[PDB]
């Protein structure tokens, strides 16, 4: 399971025992020799020849034994002296302190160096030049920005880091190895029935391996413990197995067990996986794969000590860069003027369109007036307008989390270019003066007039249509009201709407609810996507002091507030304020985009403080990590908790670096995602050298397949091939291609390489497969070799959405008691298009099991070639064991491939293991986004199982659609379609979180919907059932019913 | 009057109804469990009602209609479903009316495939543009060291010249080794930016052409769930597309 390439043994019985930046600008891979000027500190450049990987070391020692042989020598003094310096790539002089980085690894631009002595004495705090390279922009240009909400994030965010950096060293050693190395743990320690059972009562056999001296030997002790002892119980009656003599006491026993037991801590055998705290055994992920899997445990008896020799200190430093009261918002006595003055860079053909006027409107999610446009006056060639723009609105009424949206359009109505302003600024003053915005291009899937959906900010770009604006001015600067100053207006509409008589709408001591409506604990059950109605919004805003009984009905509740009234969303804020906390799994959708109040999400974050664990947290790490470019501000309560995650726990740390990196290209994000990881590098302490290393690599490996894939394609495979080994031969690469973590799960160690395993795919996009030698001293007990491949040229984003849409869809049905098996193999998007895909070891591609046995004379694939491949793989029970894990894992792959509606499965994207697992790869696009040409309703079925698959499921004989085999899978599909219809709301709200990215499939809650409909959300159960068997029935033409 | 009713779009449940509200204005009006209710108004973003209120005075589900179709002010703080008479070109064939289907479908698809050619070239050129922007300057920058270094040059070049005759030649040579690759370096940064300044330009013929060809590629698409609808308001519909 990742660990054992998802290999079921069968037979195992428990009982029955910068882009283009290649080393040099433009050249991408740098020739072999290559010449250096070399300007010396007496004014002399001297032209030095180098080889393409010399370390600076052999450089700065060459070039003076070669001034020696120029004008003016005694001028300078001993190398020990200097140090080297360049103009870099990213246009900024780097010292280059590391004196043993290769020519050709520096990114130098033009194939010069300058020789120096380094003054700035602090050669300690010039120690992030690493932060710099792990983040691919330099430290120093954060120091070149002027506006003053990032050098204000900068400063403020490194509370959280002396935190984290606290509450680790916090029971040192014990505390930071628990940092380094934090156990990997299933959710439930409840084991679920059909797990339980492979165990005669609850009993594993673990082999324990040892190590004394050599000690190149290695000792076994196979216990056999009850399936929930703590890994000290283990170690315990571990160390008994090792000592009992026939010259010990038994006293004298349990006093040695007592003495020596806690001295040492369990590893697993193969990984730096290590049990550091008490689990039940079986919560281990490793033992519940194991059984899962029909393994025998391997553990490894680890000195304690030994690895509290293997972790030193992080060692954190606090960094370099270490009008009165204003006046109220509500005191402003009038309506919202916007002025729109001209516009500059519009791009149009003058003849092909007929005017241009600029659109606008207020929104919080979805808008809180009658959004307006302005006269069409100077179309195209130089547009001006003068116009004040009359919103109705008063000044007062404006939320906190409220935002001017406008775009550019054309007249026969279409939109041009987009943008959006945060009508607040982060310290809470209402926007005044002058504005030049920069709008963004408008996308894909939008076709709509507006783009509330879009990011607020300023596209960065000297060549966009800049729009320039002028909000209105009040003689004082204007802030948002105090958090008390509105708990004041609160009681006061409190005490007010308790004194009436007529009704209207909000026609809400003692209210007559009585029973009758309950249709509120009704509404709470509906899922997000479907719509709430007029009435029942008014409903909900009219018993909203009930709401608090049925807590988890909050999602609706506040999409019932009218916005754009204080009194509403000032008593709305004190329910926030004491509202129970909710489960995660729904707190999660108040972080999406229809929610962007600070008081609503700092919530949403009490929420998740207080529930989801360490490993939910892994789990949706995506949805959080995306979902910030809804949060209005850089400084905010998200944002702070995630980083304390990220530097408390390693392993949320490492994915927490690269999903942020992975965007680092994307100009919405750039800046915000910068600025986050330069603050986690700063304080993550030893790992960010263990990261650098990572990045050193990924990056060689962008450059090889850079140059494959442009000049370089056309000469066939062989020659391609003759090339890659050859440059991946380089001393440079071999350095840096080879004692690295793999990024795809950090605790899988990469040693060297082995360059015969190494090959590029025959795939368009030049994969290059490569494969390392696992350098474990227990290599051999896990996987020997260790083999990923690396795409460049695939928007990997959503491979990887969908794969972690299977791996929850799983824990789902099993973590419930349901056994399907999907293999949801890793996937990790790290960078524009470039990721890393995992391999399963001894699967195949149906197309080559019909291909590597079937007749002589090429004359047409036989329809049972499937099922005799397998039952050559498996004869005996092995046979029965084999047919049950293909039946199981097919009915999984199917529902879960129905529900996300994901590409057609044609015949060689699906694949098939030895042990009889079937899994998909090359998920196309998902919730069919190719309906986008067309399909109008269609719900098509990608999965649809031939003949072909069906022979295996019923074991043999003819007639299929008719054995009990296939009712006991149709039963199994049934229960697992069912399973997901439960869940609806997560799996919604994890694809809301989605529309974030810059993914065309999801661009709008439209894109979503396909969901509602494969799920049959608006039905009763009972009848999406036979919409569901209805539809395998269909494209299965006929038989799927009784 | 009821099943014509003209705006009565019958079963269409909240996903085709909001995939037929997407991009009408204000004004825009159409009717659609029972543990929930009967029949939903859906105006213009969306806004669902379900009399609507105690002053059901009915008396009809259309009686209820055309005085909100004369407003809603009135309660709360304009048809557009239009029998797709209007255009559909009136080839009354049920089937040139399908193969037409087809035809703005392949056209549609066509553009679709112009326009994402050049949403990712746009995307390309920004890119290699700010690559330009920081290449320009990480010449300036190399200039501005090669500057500070034939100047520190002559700071100590004219003071070790108080001599005695070789060495005189051989410090002014490697000095203009070293003024003639200041120039060389320069004869670069204008040419990089002769092909910046070349391709700002060509940038600008993209978003010319993708704000030329997005008209288009609204009313093509328009006029296509114009006449994809004639045929499900009377007829299987997979050929076509
Ligand atoms: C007879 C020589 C045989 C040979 O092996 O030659 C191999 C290498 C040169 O590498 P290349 O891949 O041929 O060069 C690239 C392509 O030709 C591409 O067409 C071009 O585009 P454009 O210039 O038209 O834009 C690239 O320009 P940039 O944009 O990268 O500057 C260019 O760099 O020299 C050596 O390493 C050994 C010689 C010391
Ligand atoms: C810059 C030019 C873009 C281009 O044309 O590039 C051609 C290829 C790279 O593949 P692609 O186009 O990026 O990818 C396309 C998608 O996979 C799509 O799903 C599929 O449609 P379907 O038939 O599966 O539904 C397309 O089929 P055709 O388009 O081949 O018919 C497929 O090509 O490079 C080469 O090797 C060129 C060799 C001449």
């Amino acid at each position: 399971m990742s660990y054992y390439h998802h290999h079921h043994h069968h037979d195992y019985d428990i009982p029955t025992t910068r882009p283009s930046s290649g080393e040099l600008w433009g050249i991408h891979l740098m020739p072999p020799r290559i010449l250096v000027e070399c300007l010396l500190p007496n004014g002399m450049i001297v032209t030095l020849e180098c080889l393409r990987e010399a370390t600076l070391i052999t450089i700065k020692h060459e070039l003076f034994k070669e001034a020696r042989k120029y004008p003016l020598h005694q001028l300078l003094q001993d190398e020990s002296s200097y140090i080297f310096v360049s103009v870099t790539q990213e246009a900024e002089r780097e010292e280059f302190f590391d004196e043993t980085r290769r020519l050709c690894d520096l990114r130098l631009f033009q194939p010069f160096l300058k020789v120096i002595e380094p003054v700035g004495n602090r050669e300690e705090k010039i120690l992030n030049r690493e932060i710099g390279f792990a983040i691919g922009m330099p430290v120093c240009e954060f120091d070149m920005v002027k506006d003053p909400e990032v050098q204000d994030f900068r400063r403020n965010i490194l509370n959280v880091c002396k935190e984290a950096v606290d509450l680790r060293d916090l029971n040192s050693p014990h505390s930071r190895a628990m940092y380094v190395y934090p156990p990997n743990v299933e959710s439930s320690p409840e084991l679920p029935k059909h797990i339980y059972n492979k165990l005669d009562k609850g009993q594993i056999i673990v082999v324990i391996w040892v190590i004394v001296s050599p000690n190149n030997d290695k000792q076994k002790y196979t216990l056999k413990i009850n399936h929930d002892c703590v890994p000290e119980q283990v170690i315990a009656e571990a160390i008994r197995k090792k000592t009992r003599s026939m010259l010990l006491s038994s006293e004298q026993l349990k006093l040695c067990v007592l003495e020596y037991q806690g001295k040492y801590i369990l590893k697993v055998c193969g990984c730096d996986e290590y049990f550091l705290e008490k689990y039940p055994l079986s919560q281990y992920k490793y033992i519940r794969s194991c059984i899962m899997l029909g393994r025998m445990p391997n553990l490894m008896l680890m000195a304690k000590e030994s690895l509290y020799s293997q972790l030193p200190m992080d060692c954190f430093t606090m960094p370099s860069y270490s009008e009165t009261s204003t006046k109220s918002l509500w005191v402003i006595n009038s309506a919202l003027r916007i002025k729109i003055l001209c516009a500059t860079y519009v791009n149009v053909n003058i003849r092909d369109i007929d005017k241009i006027y600029v659109r606008t409107g207020i929104y919080h999610g979805g808008e809180p007036l009658c959004d307006n446009v302005n006269t069409q006056r100077v179309p195209c060639s130089n547009p001006r307008w003068n116009e004040w723009l009359n919103y109705d609105i008063y000044i007062p009424d404006l939320p906190r989390a409220a935002r001017l949206c406008l775009s550019i359009c054309s007249v026969e109505h279409c939109p041009l270019a987009w943008g959006n302003i945060n009508l607040f600024d982060y310290t809470d003053t209402l926007v005044s003066g002058k504005m030049a915005l920069n709008l963004w291009p408008v996308p894909h899937g939008l076709e709509d007039l507006l783009n509330p959906i879009g990011v607020t900010g300023s596209n960065p770009n000297k060549e966009t249509p800049c729009l320039e604006l002028e909000f209105d001015w009040f003689s004082s600067v204007v802030k948002f009201p105090d958090m008390s100053v509105i708990e004041e207006h609160a009681n006061w509409s409190v005490s007010r709407e308790a004194g009436f008589s007529y009704s209207h709408a909000g026609l809400s001591d003692n209210e007559l609810r009585e029973n009758d409506k309950e249709q509120l604990k009704a509404i709470s059950t509906r899922d997000p996507l479907s719509e709430i109605t007029e009435q029942e919004k008014d409903f909900l805003w009219s018993h909203r002091h009930y709401c608090v009984t049925i807590p988890e009905i909050l999602p609706k509740l506040l999409l019932s507030v009218k916005w754009n009234s204080r009194d509403e969303v000032a008593q709305m804020y004190c329910l926030v304020k004491d509202w129970p906390p909710i489960k995660p799994e729904q707190a999660m959708e108040l972080l999406d985009c229809n929610y962007p109040d600070p008081m609503v999400r700092g919530f949403a974050v009490r929420c998740l403080e207080k529930y989801l664990t360490d490993d939910k947290l892994s789990q949706y790490l995506i949805q959080l990590v995306q979902v910030l470019k809804y949060e209005q501000y850089l400084d905010n309560l998200l944002v702070r908790f995630l980083l304390k995650k990220a530097l408390t726990n390693q392993r949320i740390g490492h994915f927490f670096f690269w999903h942020l990196k992975s965007e680092m290209h994307n100009k919405t994000v750039s800046q915000r995602f910068g600025l986050l990881l330069e603050s986690y590098c700063r304080a993550c302490g030893m790992y960010l050298k263990h990261l650098n290393r990572q990045v050193e690599a990924m990056e060689k490996l962008i450059n090889l397949t850079d140059i494959l894939k442009q000049e370089k394609k056309d000469e066939t495979q062989k020659v391609q091939m003759k090339f890659l080994v050859e440059q991946m031969r380089r001393p440079d690469f071999m350095d840096a291609l080879q004692g690295f973590l793999s990024p795809l799960n950090p605790a899988h160690q990469l040693g060297n390489l082995r360059l015969e395993e190494c090959r590029i795919m025959s795939s368009a996009k030049r994969p290059l497969w490569l494969n390392w030698e696992n350098p474990d001293i227990m290599s051999e007990l896990l996987f020997q070799n260790n083999e990923i491949i690396f795409k460049n040229g695939d928007d990997l984003r959503q491979d990887m959405l969908t794969l972690q849409i299977i791996r929850i869809m799983e824990n789902i049905w099993q973590n419930q008691g349901l056994d399907l098996r999907m293999l949801p193999y890793g996937c990790l998007s790290i960078g524009d298009c470039v990721g890393l895909i995992e391999v399963v070891r001894n699967s195949h591609t149906i197309m080559q099991i019909q291909c590597k046995g079937g007749l002589k004379g090429a004359l047409q694939f036989n329809s049972h070639t499937l099922h005799q491949w397998l039952k050559d793989k498996n004869k005996g029970e092995i046979y029965d064991a084999a047919i049950d894990l293909f039946t199981r894992s097919c009915a999984g792959y199917c529902v879960a491939t129905f529900i996300l509606g994901i590409g057609d499965r044609h015949n060689s994207n699906i694949m098939v293991k030895d042990d009889g697992q079937l899994f998909h790869i090359d998920f196309g696009h998902f919730l069919d986004h190719k309906k986008k040409k067309f399909g109008y309703k269609r719900e098509r079925v990608p999965f649809v199982l031939t003949q072909d698959f069906l022979i295996v499921i019923s074991k043999g004989a003819q007639e299929c659609t008719k054995t009990r085999e296939f009712e006991r899978f149709q039963e199994m599909c049934y229960k697992a379609y069912l399973a997901i219809r439960q869940h609806a709301n997560l799996f919604i709200n994890l694809f809301s979180m989605m529309l974030g990215s810059g993914m065309p499939e999801l661009q709008s809650f439209d894109d979503i919907a396909y969901i509602r409909k494969t799920l049959a959300l608006d039905k009763t159960e009972q009848e999406a059932l036979e919409y569901f068997m209805k539809q395998m029935n269909d494209a299965h033409h006929g038989g799927w019913t009784t | 009057s009821l099943q014509d009713a003209e705006w009565y779009w019958g079963d269409i449940s909240r996903e085709e109804v909001n995939e037929k509200l997407r991009d009408t204005a204000d004004g825009t009006f159409l009717v659609r469990t029972k543990m929930h209710g009967d029949y939903t108004l859906t105006l213009r973003n969306n806004k669902l009602i379900k009399g609507f209120s105690d002053p059901l005075t009915f008396s009809s589900v259309v009686e209820l209609i055309n005085h909100y179709r004369n407003s809603l002010a009135q309660y709360n703080p304009y048809p557009v479903s239009k029998y797709q008479q209007d255009q559909v070109v009136k080839e009354d064939n049920i089937e040139a009316v399908g193969k037409k289907l087809h035809e703005y479908n392949t056209q549609f698809q066509e553009k679709s495939r112009e326009y994402d050619r050049l949403y990712e070239e746009y995307t390309r050129t920004s890119q290699e543009i700010q690559m330009k922007r920081t290449a320009i300057e990480a010449f300036n920058e190399t200039i501005k060291i090669f500057e500070e270094q034939c100047q520190t040059q002559e700071r100590y070049s004219k003071e070790y010249i108080e001599k005695n005759e070789k060495e005189i030649q051989r410090i002014m040579h490697n000095y203009d080794k070293l003024k003639s690759r200041i120039s060389e370096i320069i004869d670069s940064r204008r040419r990089l930016e002769e092909d910046l300044k070349k391709q700002a330009a060509e940038y600008r013929e993209i978003d010319k052409r993708m704000n030329s060809i997005k008209p288009d590629l609204i009313q093509l698409r328009k006029t296509r769930d114009q006449y994809l609808m004639w045929l499900t308001q009377k007829g299987k519909l997979n050929e076509w597309l």
